[PDB]
């Protein structure tokens, strides 16, 4: 503990994100929109908006 | 305003035991990275040595003015080298006042 | 848990002793790094061995 802050310690916790090519399994808290046909509309599909 | 130069020459150098020597974070660097400082082969490389404010820090860089870089220590635009910066207060400072 | 000095080498395209012996980062990572300071639990006087 008395070394300088070059040499102390750091807890290193690090997060690796996988791109959407399965169904998706971790998404946060919005609320789902019921589904509208036949119409023009913005859409959100598990984050690809348009 | 009376740093000290030193000269190095004719000898190999590894760089990878800079990091078990001083206290720092990281390097900075201009025109080179430290990763690959040790994959080429130079002709001269000198080493300079002075004490500065924490606040004064950010005028050891190009095309910078202020107070230590306009009077005391200036540095060239085409600068090619790294600078090493630490924390020193057990060494460089007293309670009666490193004057 | 890392020394403060292998934080940088914690990135894609970084080498080094830790990135080339323990842990590599691919170079086409997508994520976070956090890092953060622990010298009151992972820090001992005789030495955290």
């Amino acid at each position: 503990p008395t070394y300088g802050v070059g040499h102390q310690p750091y807890r290193v916790v690090v997060l690796s994100f996988e791109l959407l090519h399965a169904p998706a399994t971790v998404c946060g808290p919005k609320k789902s929109t019921n589904l509208v046909k036949n119409k023009c509309v913005n859409f959100n599909f598990n984050g690809l908006t348009g | 305003y009376a740093w000290n130069r030193k000269r190095i020459s004719n000898c190999v150098a590894d760089y990878s035991v800079i990091y078990n020597f001083a206290p720092f974070f990281a390097f900075k660097c201009y025109g080179v990275s430290p990763t690959k400082l040790n994959d080429l082969c130079f002709t001269n490389v000198y080493a300079d040595s002075f004490v500065i404010r924490g606040n004064e820090v950010s005028q050891i860089a190009p095309g910078q003015t202020g107070n230590i870089a306009d009077y005391n220590y200036k540095l060239p635009d085409d600068f090619t080298g790294c600078v090493i910066a630490w924390n020193s207060n057990k060494l460089d400072s007293k309670p009666s006042g490193n004057y």
